[PDB]
């Protein structure tokens, strides 16, 4: 439907942007303390940003914002929505860079064992140890330590992609859950929910555009009040002429129509939102 | 297997007493289900009594209760009411019909056997 | 792209590239499997069934057969995907190429080195082996992919018997002949894209309408217009009438006649004091 | 699709009693497919199941059924054989699967130079090239002798095929009642019927489903088409489940009063095919009081 | 690529090539002989009338000819194919490599081994053969190609003689006009393309009404409407009906003006107690 489309862009974006910041702006500090915070950072600060990012943009954040300022199973639905759409972006560039393993051998590389590789003795001087592991991602070692650098790149290139597999099976298995949770503890059928998502995309797409509509007849009707005359285009002047001017609607009222909905129905006749509640109270 | 026959249609006013006799023949013996229906045209069909003959007790219905009684002749192994105080809403086709007490399982639905048989009744007024 | 991304790589090291070979391809099967109940519609209405009754009412056997339905429906990606994984081979010869005994191995004189059997065995996958050892190299990797492409044609044989066998046995134990299905099939797909269709245009309705109680007026397209004076709304569907079309039906039928749907079974008038969830209290209690 | 057609690739394991179990499962596999979904596909198959679903006694013969079973597996067989066939042809699978058995012994082309130590692991490695240069000429032979009595092998079967095929359908015409023009008016007549049946199916599900939704929300969105349909076809019921059933299963040519019958909805429209109450929503009307 | 399946492969071997020769060329030019009788109909009305008689009643002076046209009309793909594989030359210098005898052999001096003649030669066509015999190589196989291409060329002279005798002697034999000859095939090549077209047709009526009687209407398209309006059905015609109308019909006349089909036969009534394959027994047998 229309959410494959976002969260189908949304996660094809963020691969094409984690592809292109490792072939153009990533390199390792080799060198202890050093990597291991680069490594972190090129994961976890990327992740963080898009959550914060992907909340701002969602409008129902912002009404549950205003709700509280003004003040549990309308907490629900948002919070398993606004994640579903915001979450949606962290999770995929952090398994990207999990799968793709240059972040996490880029950190893990300065605490490997020495005395824990194979194929020969263990090689490696007491105050150096770190510093010679350290540098195996960089590439820049001598050709005689390659033997013992290409099973450290690779080890830890192991556990990288088993990460990011076992986040997404955990992930896997979170959305599932929280799919049984929402139908099964919500007080009405999923029959009337894919219902009421209907009508909730269907109202704020009218409300929109009749708000958009009725902003530019208001204004163009202080323009003839102010001026005596308007320059309106066909449709511009039909729009008037069809649509008289209701007024300015009372401070309450758009407090009352702004907020959280609970699904309160008035005797049987349900009501999906604060505008129909409003509506049908009135 | 099982045959209804059924009698004592007429053309009474109001007041009149009238008697209506469904005769089973067949195999009764797992009948358990004994009653009559009505339906005219222009509407569905009604129950106005039943008779459970395991269980015992019987049912009758909101205009009939003081009414209409029935009664079963064990021994004849047949069904006879009483019509009393006759009234135009009471000018519809009596059926008497019978059921085997069908079980239930869950996967199919239930099952059971029913029979009917095709009266008249009809009050000028 | 993801491919890129996503690509196999075995890590040749003894006893830890099978745990790789299993979360490379087990979790992607667990994923498919997931996807696959998450978009059939009937793992929903079977849980809105436990939802209502809360008490266990529904015997094994309804729930039998409607379980089954939803894995099987669900359980064909990761078969799709298990077998190709399987077929491809790349993902069994990382998996048990330490496994590999190397006292049974041939076409080379016996110089496999005894110091580390299982180190150099677990390595043939990378191309790390020594030229002295490249001759078992293709040796082991040909033997271990024979057997996971004999894995995988096992497999597509047994999935292929289990789908006939399932298909004979749903229509010989079937209470109905396999055209009344069929139609009973044509059926279900009409309703859903029916019933959907019209849920969305009674919104858009009803959404009209309380724009219209707002603003005094609507901005409506061409078709949109048609809606409004085609379809006009005159209220909202209770709760309960709802809740008597979601669930599990398992073809009830009423005087003779089939009913082919919880929709066809409330439309026939067969489903249809206590205020639960209400907006305002009892009406007597408002005034007070 | 370049990536999926290397996925069922021909790879043989050159190793001794090993590549024909691989051979056998290579091919045999996708011949079985091939061959239950023929049988999956086919509706001749689900009536002959319902046939032994009603009937619940053994009531049909070997007579009918035989010539059933017969008709099901020969338009089945049509694909594993084609199957069976490309891949003897090819020659891969036979050279692949007997590449072990070659008796060294028989060999030519060259002087006594093949090594008698491990000779069966030598020349199972044959179709992996896995061969020392000095049985090269050694190789070409068995890949020559092994490849030709695959290919010996996949014109034999053509030819034993096109021959059951013209026996089978000259043995059809022979020993049928009717006259081959009316079997082919038949076959028309079961292609228009298994057509326009469906079609009306459809129809008269969707105007069904129709009224369903149009009870609920007391109107129904339909397209330009689709509202044709409601005032040209309108529906009052369902068909009960025995009319249902009386459609629906085998049929041998049966012919009433000098005129013919040609299925088994043909049957019942002529009212040839037409107390205890089954499956029921709800118990009696009498249980219903209660 | 089913052409690259069907490429012809020598295998150089004695006694062995020419088995394959035999079966490459020989298979394909059966499998076409057997495709041209069973599309042919001249055949099917010819078991008819095997079938009908049930006691050889017809003489062998009518049945030959029948059995004539069949054959020389399906021998015609063997023929053009059989040719074919003779003027390519390679299914002739595969199969006749060993039996060249190296002491006729030329354009070389004699030295052409005799320790194993024809395993040697047995390889030439498969160009495995050494620099040093060559000569003889490309001398043999001018040799047998010639021979293929002689062969094929003589085949189309006597085919091309055989169907110039048959025309001229189905002419000066035939007790009809080649001018009436062509009106008669001018009008069967018009009773079946009439008569195939109105059975679909008829079914289609046939078809509809049995539905119609279960569904309560038929879903028609817009040309399909057209037909059962125009063509309404009342029934099936007889089996009797339809067994006059097959077999095979050899010009009689009837009265001086002739009859060309025997459903032309039919029609002009000149063809038309005991119950067979009933559905039900007799009437009075019903009753108890
Ligand atoms: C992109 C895909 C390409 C094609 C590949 C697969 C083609 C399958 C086509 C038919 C699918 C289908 O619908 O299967 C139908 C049945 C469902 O059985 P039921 O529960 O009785 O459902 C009742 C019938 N219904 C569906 C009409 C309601 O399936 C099965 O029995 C199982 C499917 C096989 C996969 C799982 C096998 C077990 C796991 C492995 C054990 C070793
Ligand atoms: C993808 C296809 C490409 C083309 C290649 C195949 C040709 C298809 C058209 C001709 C075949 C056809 O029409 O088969 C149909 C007939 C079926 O006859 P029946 O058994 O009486 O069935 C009833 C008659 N009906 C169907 C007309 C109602 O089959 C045969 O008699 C033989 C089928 C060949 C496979 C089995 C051969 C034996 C197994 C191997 C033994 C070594
Ligand atoms: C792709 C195809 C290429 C196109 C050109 C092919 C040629 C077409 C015209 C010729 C066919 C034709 O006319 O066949 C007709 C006659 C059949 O004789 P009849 O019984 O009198 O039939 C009467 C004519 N009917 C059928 C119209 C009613 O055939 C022959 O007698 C000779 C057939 C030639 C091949 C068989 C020769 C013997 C076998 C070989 C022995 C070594």
């Amino acid at each position: 439907k229309d959410v494959m489309i976002f969260n189908g862009l949304v996660a094809l974006g963020t691969v094409g942007s984690q592809e292109l910041f490792s072939v153009v702006a990533f390199h390792c500090p080799c060198s202890p303390a050093r990597n291991y915070l680069y490594g972190l950072a090129a994961i976890g600060v990327p992740a963080l940003v898009l959550f914060i990012i992907g909340i701002i943009l969602n409008n129902h954040t912002w009404n549950l914002v205003a709700e509280c300022q003004h003040r549990a199973a309308p907490t629900f639905l948002l919070l398993s929505s606004i994640l579903g759409r915001a979450a949606v972006a962290p999770v995929t560039w952090s398994v990207i860079s999990l799968l793709r393993g240059e972040a996490y051998v880029c950190a893990l590389s300065e605490f490997v064992d020495p005395s824990s590789l194979t194929a020969r003795e263990e090689h490696f001087p007491s105050a150096h140890a770190t510093e010679i592991l350290a540098r195996f991602p960089c590439k820049e070692n001598p050709d005689n330590l390659s033997d013992f650098r290409e099973e450290v790149s690779r080890r830890l290139r192991y556990e990288s992609q088993l990460f990011g597999w076992l986040l997404i099976g955990v992930v896997a298995i979170l959305v599932f859950l929280t799919k049984c949770l929402k139908h099964y503890c919500s007080p009405l059928s999923y029959r009337q929910e894919a219902y009421w998502a209907q009508y909730r995309a269907n109202e704020d797409q009218l409300f929109q555009r009749t708000a958009e509509v009725h902003s530019r007849v208001l204004a163009a009707n202080n323009v003839r009040r102010f001026f005596g005359f308007v320059a309106l285009n066909k449709d511009d002047e039909e729009l008037i002429a069809n649509f008289p001017v209701e007024g300015t609607q009372p401070r309450p009222q758009w407090n009352a129509i702004t907020g959280v909905y609970l699904y309160r129905e008035n005797q049987g006749l349900p009501l999906y939102s604060r505008l129909h509640k409003w509506a049908q109270g009135l | 297997q099982v045959q209804l026959v059924e009698s004592g249609g007429g053309s009474v006013q109001a007041g009149g007493s009238l008697r209506l006799s469904c005769a089973a023949s067949g195999n009764i013996r797992n009948i358990s289900y004994l009653g009559w229906f009505r339906q005219a045209p222009g509407k569905e069909r009604e129950g106005v009594a039943a008779l459970w003959t395991t269980q015992g007790q019987t049912y009758y219905a909101d205009s009939v209760k003081g009414r209409f009684t029935v009664s079963l002749d064990n021994a004849k192994n047949t069904v006879y009411l009483q019509m009393n105080s006759l009234k135009p809403e009471d000018t519809a086709l009596y059926y008497c019909a019978a059921a085997t007490s069908g079980q239930y399982n869950p996967l199919r639905g239930y099952h059971y056997n029913e029979y009917w048989g095709q009266g008249t009744q009809v009050t000028v007024s």
